[PDB]
């Protein structure tokens, strides 16, 4: 069937304005999303020590 | 006869796309931002003018020596 993706008009008005006006000028965006989805580096490193451990295989 | 299909146990998993977890916004913002910023300039004057205070304080002593 169909689906319009990426199609949404903006909202023009008094109010929506300012919460697109807080992201350019004082970066609500891009650190609260990308200054965390990087940290997010406590997870365990999944490494394979080669010449010791070995991986999984299939009969 | 030992074949795969279980009976049961499913989920799915979504296909839905959201994470709206806003976030402080909508004039909230802008809010923090004036008040301290008059904070550091309020910070001034009572260190500034000290200084100043301690600057004739400074001079003080060239002037009154050096007959």
């Amino acid at each position: 069937t169909y689906k319009y993706v990426n199609l949404r008009e903006p909202s023009m008005d008094m109010k929506s304005v300012t919460d697109r006006a807080a992201q350019t000028l004082l970066w609500t965006e891009l650190i609260r999303g990308l200054g965390m989805t990087l940290s997010y580096l406590f997870r365990e490193p999944a490494t394979i020590n080669y010449p010791f451990e070995k991986g999984p295989l299939s009969p | 006869k030992q074949d795969m299909p279980p009976v049961g146990g499913y989920g799915p998993i979504d296909y839905k796309r959201n994470l709206p977890r806003r976030g402080l916004s909508g004039y909230s913002m802008f809010a923090v931002g004036i008040g301290a910023l008059l904070f550091g300039y309020w910070s001034m004057m009572k260190w500034n003018r000290e200084r100043r205070r301690l600057q004739i304080e400074d001079f003080e002593a060239r002037i009154a020596l050096m007959p």
